[PDB]
RNA sequence: GGCUAAAUACCGGCACGAGACCGAUAGUCAACAAGUACCGUAAGGGAAAGUUGAAAAGAACUUUGAAGAGAGAGUUCAAGAGGGCGUGAAACCGUUAAGAGGUAAACGGGUGGGGUCCGCGCAGUCCGCCCGGAGGAUUCAACCCGGCGGCGCGGUCCGGC
RNA sequence: AGCCUUGAAGCCUAGGGCGCGGGCCCGGGUGGAGCCGCCGCAGGUGCAGAUCUUGGUGGUAGUAGCAAAUAUUCAAACGAGAACUUUGAAGGCCGAAGUGGAGAAGGGUUCCAUGUGAACAGCAGUUGAACAUGGGUCAGUCGGUCCUGAGAGAUGGGCGAG
RNA sequence: CCCAUAUCCGCAGCAGGUCUCCAAGGUGAACAGCCUCUGGCAUGUUGGAACAAUGUAGGUAAGGGAAGUCGGCAAGCCGG
RNA sequence: UUGGAUUGUUCACCCACUAAUAGGGAACGUGAGCUGGGUUUAGACCGUCGUGAGACAGGUUAGUUUUACCCUACUGAUGAU
RNA sequence: GCCGGAAAGGGGGCCGCCCUCUCGCCCGUCACGCACCGCACGUUCGUGGGGAACCUGGCGCUAAACCAUUCGUAGACGACC
């Protein structure tokens, strides 16, 4: 579909996408900025370490109350977390992009995740119940995602 | 992009061949499984996976 | 004690025609399964909601994944129109590019720096006259013929109005 | 003898300019069918506020919170997937004024079976009172039906513009 | 079929409210409290790791014993 | 520059100790710090006033004291150049 | 090569030699160099500061920090030992 950034060379570049992914947008924006320039083996390894809490995800723009960990001193940051649902969504999508670069005959072991952006999807609506007979919104903040890998030797 | 479109048939053929090889290897591993209980569990899972694929195809076609 | 058509009235009913009216938050509450969904024990209250395309031609088939979801392929003039789909603004957000950054930011006056494009810049205006320098016409004046028009106190010409 | 599918309205624009200004004209893009200049005519005619109206969206914020009633653990199965489903083994609670077993009012299909995992069940679910398919309530003796109770209510009559 | 800490009314699977029937063993005066059997459930819209402050709900405090505070509020003593 | 008896008290007054028991301010410092005794809603009692409803810086008794997760400040904790 | 400098340390003085010219400075002779045709940021500090990447060799260098783990002299989490 119409992406945001077009690749500099369509043959040695693979695409992926995700629409209305019931994750958190702030978490996915942070675990996407952590992956933004990595190499695809570095990424799948990192995102697995994030689920095993061997490495973290520095929380830079959405870091209210986000507590401080010890594994963030590798990113020169202080705050960070271990988003699991968001390290598994853009891992099933890094898998999709792999299986789309094999459909193009690229070298999966040479792919660098070059462009990756997360957008904000239409909120899903629920409702909670508060004191004095008041009902409040309990809305969900889903996200769109889209990555582009590239052979860069 | 035009070149990739021209080459589109070859890429599909290669993708189909690699699936035929992967399926052949899966059948060979099932054939080579010495334990009959393991072989039956693997076979039942493979058949059920195929059945799920067939149902999904029929739903998409519908 | 009584009756009595016509001229006269009509925001209900059936059937019509029209408009210097509104054009989907407007016009009836209601352009749509609207006095519907919903609320109230009841009397009553009462919405929101139109648009793919000329035609569904509504994406076969391959592929990863359990699936949603994608990547290809195809339909169409166009999916940058893909089943709440014409156009698709603003606030708000993501990413890319460029700059900047300790007196919150923003602002008016003045310059300078860098960018972005524009001038389609990069040898710089043309025009009249005259002089000379080399060429080319079927060419000037003056006469003759025919037509046309203006003016005429043609002192005061003929005939009209 | 206006402009327009050789691209109108609309919208976007680090492009060129005009006007003191209200505003306007060009270029590029997007779009797909209507639109404007002049002389007059008419008006539901210009928004920054009105604790304005309707709709949309932010910072707060990945924050507050998901803390009443003692309590969970191990192995196995199904499954892509298991802290939460199912079986079994432990440990515990309710402790006959019960977290048991049945009914009235009320609900109305919530009952039962199979499947689904989109939405919902404020985590997750392989589960559900969710969704989709189908089933299910059998009477001379159980009740209604009948009788009157407090009371309601016609006729006759009376009143009353009705 | 539910008949109630999820089938009803409270906007909800809401610690509220909502009419009855039956009614085991031990202790004990006892349909009190506490443990248990029949029957039921999985801790009441989530888990894991930590064990700071400040909270919330329970406790215990040398010597003194209302000096505290508007006031013995609260807690404590007493208890068959 | 204190410990207490009385008062809601501020004030006052007295006991005791002490070196001394000086005076004050900060939105008459300080209620998202507390308390809520007084004052100062609605209930009631008495007195005086009013024919009456009602009134009383006149007594009496009972009377809901909400929110910080924002920015700053401060206290600690990471880090930044 | 020897000397002397510490307040935020001197590329200074001196020892020599085996190098090399009588030019360097003043006053004159002698002619020349783009004399770019009146014209602006000229003439230095400047082998400037930073940044890349290049060639060309000479001498040489082969480490730590953080995380994971662990501890409890520490602790909400980070941090710390
Ligand atoms: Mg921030
Ligand atoms: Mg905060
Ligand atoms: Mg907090
Ligand atoms: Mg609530
Ligand atoms: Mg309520
Ligand atoms: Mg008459
Ligand atoms: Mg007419
Ligand atoms: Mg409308
Ligand atoms: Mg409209
Ligand atoms: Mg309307
Ligand atoms: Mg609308
Ligand atoms: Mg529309
Ligand atoms: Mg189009
Ligand atoms: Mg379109
Ligand atoms: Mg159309
Ligand atoms: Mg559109
Ligand atoms: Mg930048
Ligand atoms: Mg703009
Ligand atoms: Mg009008
Ligand atoms: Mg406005
Ligand atoms: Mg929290
Ligand atoms: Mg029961
Ligand atoms: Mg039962
Ligand atoms: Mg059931
Ligand atoms: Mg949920
Ligand atoms: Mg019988
Ligand atoms: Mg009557
Ligand atoms: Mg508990
Ligand atoms: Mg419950
Ligand atoms: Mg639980
Ligand atoms: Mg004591
Ligand atoms: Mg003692
Ligand atoms: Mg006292
Ligand atoms: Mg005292
Ligand atoms: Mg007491
Ligand atoms: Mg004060
Ligand atoms: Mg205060
Ligand atoms: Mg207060
Ligand atoms: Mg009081
Ligand atoms: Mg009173």
């Amino acid at each position: 579909v119409r992406y945001s950034l077009d690749p500099e060379n369509p043959t040695k570049s693979c695409k992926s996408r995700g629409s209305n992914l019931r994750v958190h947008f702030k978490n996915t924006r942070e675990t996407a900025q952590a992956i933004k320039g990595m190499h695809i083996r570095k990424a799948t390894k990192y995102l697995k370490d994030v689920t095993l809490k061997k490495q973290c995800v520095p929380f830079r723009r959405y870091n209210g109350g986000v507590g401080r960990c010890a594994q963030a001193k590798q990113w020169g940051w202080t705050q960070g977390r271990w988003p699991k649902k968001s390290a598994e969504f853009l891992l099933h999508m890094l898998k999709n992009a792999e299986s789309n670069a094999e459909l193009k005959g690229l070298d999966v072991d040479s792919l660098v995740i070059e462009h990756i952006q997360v957008n904000k999807a239409p909120k899903m609506r629920r409702r909670t119940y508060r004191a004095h007979g008041r009902i409040n919104p309990y809305m969900s903040s889903p996200c769109h995602i889209e990555m582009i890998l590239t052979e860069k030797e | 992009e035009n070149f990739l479109k021209l080459t589109h048939v070859q890429r599909q053929e290669a993708a189909q061949s690699r699936r035929e090889e992967k399926k052949r290897a899966e059948k060979e591993r099932i054939m080579n499984e010495e334990d009959p209980e393991k072989q039956r569990r693997l076979e039942e899972a493979a058949l059920r996976r195929e059945q799920k694929k067939l149902e999904k195809k029929q739903m998409k076609m519908k």
